[PDB]
């Protein structure tokens, strides 16, 4: 399980407030690069490194800055962020051969104003007596909403276990006002279960959606709650027949 | 990393076979690894390729053909769960390595026994809105985006329960709206005529 290792993993920012993320690498790997993903763009090298204090900007790298003192990091130093420096980035590591090793990725949103963070509003939508009669499989829809930025982690538990099967949730989320560029998000879930199971009331059904938002720093006028990294649920019950 | 890579996202059936195969241009170029990305995450290698021939790994075979100068990728029995962006990587004598145009392979998941039929969700205390979900169509189905700004929906997805050996696909649409009724929710869409609608 060694990896490229970067922090944060999640970062909201104002335009212009510099920014590190940090990329370690336990492998002793001379090679080193930074990598932006967008949609429709794929994955653009940004810098790479071949070796301690070996330094080459890749594709795209105004705007971005990096440093090889130590074989084991190569951080990327963005002074003054701006709006569309927004992507999920990657750091990889390269030794043996020539096989890349890419770090979790991180998501970085810098927007004009912290104004525009929202968390998400989950609910849950019970089976419809329909869909059991006709199929006998009961269908539980979660739904995700109003959250910004799109850094959200959404789970299923069932009587206090995590759950895997019978579940789709989308792989991406939809932007709300597509037209809008601070528009808000949305993510739907499926759970869907035996009708049997669905009729019994001791079942306890629980979406659970992860936002990463805000840090307990950042600063906060607005009258609406802080809106943090925290974690939003919504349940449902068994309902007899 | 430039035009022609080759035309829409590769659809292919669940058990069949995937071909992938991408023309390269750098001729210094003498090793070839392919690596695969879910959404979301982060690429990982599955397939490394040294000499002018062929690999195998399982599902997997990855050809190399410097002569005619293309690097390909075979998937045996596809699964939806290959559903990723497959790219491949070199490295050149220039010392950078370079990836390639990066394919969207989409397995279309074997749907054995279609039950078109979009049903009204339950509304919950908490929230106002009604959900509607078309579920059990054939993968020949494709959703599409509401006509209406303030009806949403999100593409098809596939479920799988292990124990009853059962897959379904599903697209959900829902909406504040009044004029919001679950028989509307999909025109947009060219569904099943032998699409069903309870009560």
């Amino acid at each position: 399980e060694a990896q490229v290792t970067q922090n944060p993993r999640y970062l909201i920012t104002v335009t212009g407030k510099k920014l590190t993320v940090t990329c370690s690498q336990n492998m002793n790997h001379e090679y080193m690069s930074w990598y932006r993903q967008d949609p429709g763009l794929g994955l653009r090298q940004i810098y790479y490194s071949m070796n301690v204090e070996v330094t080459d900007k890749g594709d795209v790298p105004e705007g971005y800055k990096v440093s090889r003192k130590e074989k084991r990091n190569f951080p990327l130093i963005l002074e003054s962020p701006s709006p569309n420096q927004t992507s999920l980035y990657f750091c990889a590591s390269s030794g043996a051969s020539h096989e890349q090793y890419f770090g979790p990725g991180t998501r970085l949103t810098v927007t004009e104003d912290l104004k525009n963070v929202f968390p998400p509003e989950v609910a849950v939508f019970e089976p419809s007596e329909a869909e059991i009669s006709h199929t006998q499989k009961a269908t539980l829809v979660c739904l995700a909403t109003g959250f910004y930025p799109d850094h959200v982690e959404l789970s299923w538990w069932v009587n206090g276990k995590e759950v895997h099967s019978g579940v789709c949730t989308d792989p991406q989320p939809l932007k709300e006002q597509p037209a809008l560029n601070d528009s808000r998000y949305a993510l739907s879930s499926r759970l869907r279960v035996s009708a049997t199971f669905w009729q019994n009331p001791r079942n306890h059904f629980r979406c659970q959606v992860q936002f990463y938002g805000l840090s307990e720093n950042d600063e906060w006028t607005q009258d609406r709650a802080k809106p943090v990294t925290q974690i939003v649920s919504a349940e449902a019950w068994g309902r007899a027949d | 990393k430039e035009v022609e890579q080759n035309s829409g996202p590769l659809s292919v059936p669940e058990g069949a076979i995937a071909s992938l195969n991408c023309t390269y241009s750098d001729r210094g170029s003498q090793s070839f690894f392919w690596y695969r990305q879910y959404s979301g995450k982060s690429p990982e290698l599955i397939m490394s390729i040294y000499s002018n021939g062929d690999k195998e790994d399982g599902r997997f075979t990855a050809q190399l053909n410097k002569a005619s100068q293309y690097v390909s990728l075979l998937i045996r029995d596809s699964q939806p769960s290959d559903s990723a962006t497959y790219l491949w990587g070199t490295y050149n004598q220039g010392g950078k390595l370079i990836f390639g145009q990066g394919t969207e392979l989409s397995v279309k998941p074997n749907i054995q026994n279609p039950d078109p039929a979009v049903y009204q969700l339950r509304d919950s205390k908490s929230s106002d809105k009604s959900v509607c979900l078309f579920t059990d169509f054939d993968s020949q189905t494709n959703v599409s985006q509401s006509k209406d700004s303030d009806v949403y929906i999100t593409d098809k997805c596939v479920l799988d329960m292990r124990s009853m050996d059962f897959k379904s696909n599903s697209a959900v649409a829902w909406s504040n709206k009044s004029d919001f009724a679950c028989a509307n929710a999909f025109n947009n869409s060219i569904i099943p005529e032998d699409t069903f609608f309870p009560s």
